[PDB]
């Protein structure tokens, strides 16, 4: 035993490693493996064919638009005016209360990032035989705000960058949309559920009809044009933020309007139980001072309110407790008193100027808790 | 009424697993009731002798703060598979029930970390010790089952 | 914990995280499904 | 004293080293040894003869089946249809309420692991003299579910892999069971006490009688066939999970049915003692607010229940306290009130709509605690 | 300021370094020295002459036996039958209630260890002139239990290892006792105060009279034989456990019989003081809820007990408080009520079925605490 | 992110670095500097001229004695008998209640150390003209205790080490006092304020008159002799302990006699305030249960005591609260009750056998705290 008498280190504790960092950083853990050098391995048929990579996800065409190009379109008719961002939109005509949406892979991989830059690539597949002859401008106006989105024609389009395509035999072309902005990157269109920081596109992509469609009398008068979007060779995204998109795997959404009434957060499930400082009262736990607290009901001056639950099956069951009188206990919070009319008379006593200690347990029984935090309906009556 | 010296509990230290406590018929210990015997006496069930050490990692409650001492006592013989188990100690009659001097000890401070991690060495005068369940035929055979007898006590 | 310390546990939050841990290799490219746009979700009207 | 002014480290604390990891990992400890470099040593006669190793435990034949092969078996009679997994079964015909079982060493060493793969090896010792002549198929059907387990014969067996053995002089052979599955490993048959994740065998091993036994008139008409199981040369197991087997060293099992009554977990042993907020009441400790809590008895509406212990010797002794009335104290839990008929009248008062504080210590004495958590019988009576 | 963004270490805290380890281990400390490299030094006359070492302490003869060898001893008379362990015994014929004992240095250095092995060495100094002629066996029986300890003679001794010594001129010899056991080591004879793990010696050393003493008529008929014990050249001890020996520096021993009464551990010294939940009561501290707790007196049914101290000088002094009534306060513990006959009447009230709150401070004064935890005598009287 | 799965370190925390260590030890800190490598620097005129060092402080003569050597001194008269330790003394004849003292620099630098050794050096400057002729012994007796300090003369001095100096022309000499002890070091004379561990000097320095002074009739009959002390070339001190000396920068000393009365430590300053468990009472804080506690007054049996402060300006001011009745509140401590005669009648009630709750806030006001912990006078009166 040599005695070590030199001065020791002098650190800072922290509770947790970094959640943000993910590249150049040996992250220590507690592996639930049996070997300390063990790492999952990929044999010759379990091999990763796809490198997960933004420039390999964004480099995939996704169908985004179906354009009806008929014979009776004039020499200036608009076919599409979609925006020159990766968030090109195709909405599903469904019956859900929140509308689902189709995105190109460049849009989904660009929705997790704050900023993007670079050229896009639109592939137009003009589905025609070799006997349809047409010609169409696919142009690009740098910097159109929404007020200048109208007052367009193909003649204003020809002053900017544009591409005139001759539909004679080859019936597909890729217009590579330029990236012209004042900004090296460009902030995402939608953002999280946050109405500011919602920036429209740098520029707009148009597609007019330069020379109208001239179909033969044996082929059809109409032609579908498919429009595909790909992140180009120069497309790139940088800052990882909250995705602006959600999956369709669970499209249920809960509107939190304040008109309905419930217990406070963390005080549910609750059951009818006795309490020594107060007769039954709704308790969220078995220890003392664990009464379920309740919000204050906005009762106007000169009236009163008792309660009745919307669903008696979700209520706490001693009879299932469907009526309740919410009133301050004096300990700084509102208790919910289960009642048997009696709730109306108790609201007449309390809101009329009485107290709990004025003269004006056996029903506990099994003590079934409520089904989570059930919604309580506020019944209101004049005093 | 426990003094500072009084050991809170003891257990003979052996790789065979303890005499398995399911529990009382009202309140069973649900792991040794339902998940019978685990792995190490399932492998040590298939052998006869052992020669080696053991590790322990006793985990203490976190409501307590008091400093905890741990004795290894290799003197102790194991008198049969009955009472080859954890013994909540009663009032002190011998030197079994107290902190002792010369035996190897360690004191975990519960306020810093409530887990003491051990390495209980092979301090037997044998070639190797017995590994199945043990009925104590010979009187000196009982010196050759457990590595010793660890006693944990609060101060 | 026993049933006397179980009361301080009741209705406390436990949050779980995850990342993919350096061996994760997603293999077959399958395109995305219909997405929902988040800032079109309705605001809690007062 | 140079002053060290550089910035110090910035860690994470954790309370404990890894329980899972066991190979490539220097595990620091607090040795109860006297030397810090000391390690237990194995002299020349204390040497380890057996390397503990799955491929040395599984490479040992264990007897698993005894087959009665008589003269009057026809040319298609089944002798065994055991499964082609290491969990081949031989049950003991004992009188215990839980049945013990014999396993091969491949079965016990394979029961601690989730998955297994590889060939098995069955040794058939056909115990015969050189004057018994027989012939038997030992076949192997890959992939039989339990509905296809019936409708077998030896002719369906010959379409799969099979081995025909000629019993003339040499009277032992090893059929090495193939490993044919769709899966590189194979999930364990039994699992822990958990009825899903219980996967039957990849395939089934059969043994029919190809040519019936022809014994001479001086030798016996019957022959025993011993069937031994070994993990083959290619047998291997991987993921360590809860063993599906327990030892016979303590075959006692405690059924936890909810019909009987006892104190809550952690509130026993308990003794009769006074308490200031409540007369005697069962306490589990000497400090204040250490009353033994009790579960709520499912008393139906219009009845009552008092208590009487099944064993008065396990009860707390002041007289040994064999009767008790469980009722909420108001502090959120049910107290157990020791009584002297008096329990019946107190249950008539409490369940009839009374209280504890209604008008309707010297018996404490030694304060002997109960024998652990004794089982209380719920006596029920109409109100 | 470069920002250090790599992940930090991930340890385990422990409160204390190892108490057990003592050799190959740099033990860090907080030195109360002024120099961090300073170590105590040994100049040329402060040098350590004695290396502290078991093989240098055990290699020292200590006198252990004085043997009276007379002329009238026959040719088979036993002179000593001491055991062949280092714990050879010489008891002091003293008047102390616990008997002190002389040990050889091999016995004291072997009493701190669990196990020992190796040869012992007994030096026999047969104090004689050159005119005493004698001859004596010093033999050694391997493996005598206590039932075979009797039925010995010198003829059974000659079948084992023995040494016949000729006392003619040289009058001292060293018999080096062999180490024959079934065990490579040998567990200590006594152990701590623990009646099992008390293992008798491997073997027994005898010393008979082979040829009786033939003294001349001018020299004495009697001869003293001193017997010295040394750990031999092969003697060695291993495992450090609790010493089986204590010093004579403090031979006081306190018998803890349960018949006398005192306060609980940690609640003494105590003084008479007021308490708000209860008049005087014995308190061990100045803060609230610091009442001295008392054990429950085993009073049989139909009787009572008050208290009277054995020594009024050790009592708490307000008058010195020599009488007290121990009774449960209701807070889960027994308080000790100081009284002025009044203790007898209060015990008649409490044990007769009363309470503390039934109708049936100025004496506090200086508040002198008791002399430690004084012993209280339980006076018992019929109810 | 490589996962770091190896086992981490296993330390001990301590709250603080070493206070004792000061040499070979890099001490980490939190510098309030802006540069982490910055150290205070000493330019060419800010240079340290004096190395702080015991052998440079102790190597400085300090005047310690002024000796009056007259003509009428005989041939054996003692001039000084000061001790041969560095703590040679010159007391100031001042009017302070604690006497200040002059020390040589060897005494002050040797007062911070436990032990010292080595030769001292006394410089005797015999201030004379060249016409004074004298001769004096400066001797040195090794090992005189205080009982042998008397019975000295110059003839006993000549048996030990001595130096005879001839005052003719050169009138200064340095007697280098030997270090003769049985001990390599020597424990300090005074120590801290602790009357044991106060060890007198190893030896004594004497100075007699060998040949008496023979002055001429033109020069004076008297001569002053200055005596200077220096730590010699071999003087050295070792163990740093509490200094036995204090500065004169604050010579105020507070005698803590127990006759006066005040509040307990930590419960002052206090003000008159209300308290819910008790009317005004002295509180040391604003939170509840923060009553100023008071010591118990040693009131004999049959009398009483109220209080009156010695200085009403230091009292708590509501009127300035100069009277108070100290009595136990029942919560284990003594409260101080402010009174308006009323203190005398309340002491008649409390010490006469009453209580606080017997029948026998508006004066709070500003709530000025007391001036620290003011001294309270105990007025005593018969009951
Ligand atoms: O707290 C500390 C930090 C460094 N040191 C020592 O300082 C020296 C430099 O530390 P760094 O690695 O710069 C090295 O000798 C360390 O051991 C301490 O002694 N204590
Ligand atoms: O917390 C820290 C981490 C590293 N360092 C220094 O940073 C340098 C690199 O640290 P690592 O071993 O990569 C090295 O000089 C360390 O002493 C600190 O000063 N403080
Ligand atoms: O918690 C840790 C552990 C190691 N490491 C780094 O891992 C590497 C190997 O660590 P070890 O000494 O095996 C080395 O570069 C360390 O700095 C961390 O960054 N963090
Ligand atoms: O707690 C510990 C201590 C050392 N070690 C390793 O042990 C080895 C020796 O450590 P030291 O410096 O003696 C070295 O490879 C360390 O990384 C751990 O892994 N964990």
């Amino acid at each position: 035993n040599p005695s070590y008498q030199q001065s020791p280190r002098h650190f800072v504790p922290t509770g947790m490693h970094s959640l943000a960092l993910g590249t150049n950083l040996v992250e220590p853990l507690h592996a639930l493996r049996l070997d300390a050098a063990g790492t999952t391995q990929h044999p010759v048929g379990c091999a990763p064919d796809e490198d997960m990579t933004v420039s390999s996800i964004a480099s995939r065409y996704g169908l985004i638009r179906r354009v009806q190009w008929k014979k009776d379109h004039a020499k200036g008719s608009l076919l599409l005016q979609l925006d020159a961002d990766p968030f090109v939109e195709q909405r599903i005509e469904g019956t859900n209360p929140i509308s689902l949406y189709w995105f190109a892979p460049v849009g989904v991989v660009s929705s997790m990032f704050m900023q993007w830059r670079g050229s896009l690539e639109y592939r137009f597949d003009i589905i025609a035989s070799q006997f349809h002859t047409g010609r169409l401008i696919v142009g690009y106006v740098p910097g159109l705000t929404a007020s200048l989105q109208l007052q367009m024609d193909y003649m204003k389009l020809k002053s900017s960058s544009y591409v005139v395509f001759d539909l004679q035999e080859s019936n597909s072309f890729t217009f590579e949309v330029p990236y012209v902005s004042y900004r090296p990157w460009w902030v995402r269109k939608y953002g999280g559920n946050y109405l500011p920081s919602s920036t429209d596109a740098p520029s707009t992509l148009f597609m007019y009809v330069q020379v109208p469609l001239i179909p033969m009398e044996a082929v059809s008068d109409t032609i579908d044009i498919n429009v595909y979007v790909r992140g180009g060779s120069s497309f790139e995204v940088c800052v990882p933020v909250q995705p602006s998109l959600g999956l369709n795997w669970n499209t249920d959404f809960i509107l939190r309007n304040d008109e309905e009434y419930r217990a406070k957060t963390g005080y549910a499930p609750y059951y009818a139980g006795v309490w020594h400082s107060f007769s039954l009262v709704f308790r969220w736990g078995s220890a003392s001072d664990q009464i379920a607290q309740w919000p204050t009901i906005s009762v106007p001056r000169g009236e009163l309110a008792f309660l009745r639950i919307k669903d008696g099956k979700q209520a706490a069951v001693g009879q299932p407790w469907r009526t309740m009188v919410v009133w301050p206990s004096g300990h700084g919070y509102n208790i919910g008193i289960p009642t048997y009319e009696r709730a109306r008379q108790l609201a007449q006593h309390l809101y009329g100027g009485g107290s709990l200690t004025d003269e004006k347990a056996n029903q506990q029984g099994p003590g079934k808790v409520s089904n989570g935090n059930p919604v309580w309906e506020v019944m209101r009556a004049p005093l | 009424d426990k003094d500072i010296d009084h050991c809170m509990f003891t257990f003979p230290c052996l790789p065979q697993g303890l005499a398995l406590d399911i529990g009382s018929a009202g309140s069973p210990h649900e792991i040794f009731n339902r998940c019978r015997d685990g792995i190490i006496p399932l492998i040590a069930s298939g052998y006869r002798f052992y020669r080696g050490d053991l590790r322990y990692k006793i985990v203490f409650p976190s409501n307590v703060n008091s400093n905890i001492w741990v004795q290894h006592r290799p003197d102790r013989r194991l008198e049969g598979w009955s009472a080859a188990k954890i013994v909540n100690c009663d009032a002190v009659s011998t030197g079994q029930g107290v902190y002792n001097h010369g035996y190897a000890s360690h004191i975990q401070i519960t306020r810093v970390n409530n887990v003491i991690e051990l390495e209980v060495p092979f301090y037997n005068a044998t070639c190797y010790n017995y590994l199945q369940a043990f009925n104590a035929s010979s009187a000196a055979s009982s010196y050759a089952v457990s590595l010793g007898e660890i006693s944990v006590g609060f101060q | 914990a026993t049933s006397d310390d179980i009361a301080s546990i009741v209705n406390k939050p436990v949050t779980i995280y995850y990342s993919i841990g350096d061996g994760m290799q997603f293999s077959q490219w399958v395109g995305y499904q219909p997405m929902m746009i988040l800032d079109q979700l309705p605001a809690p009207v007062v």
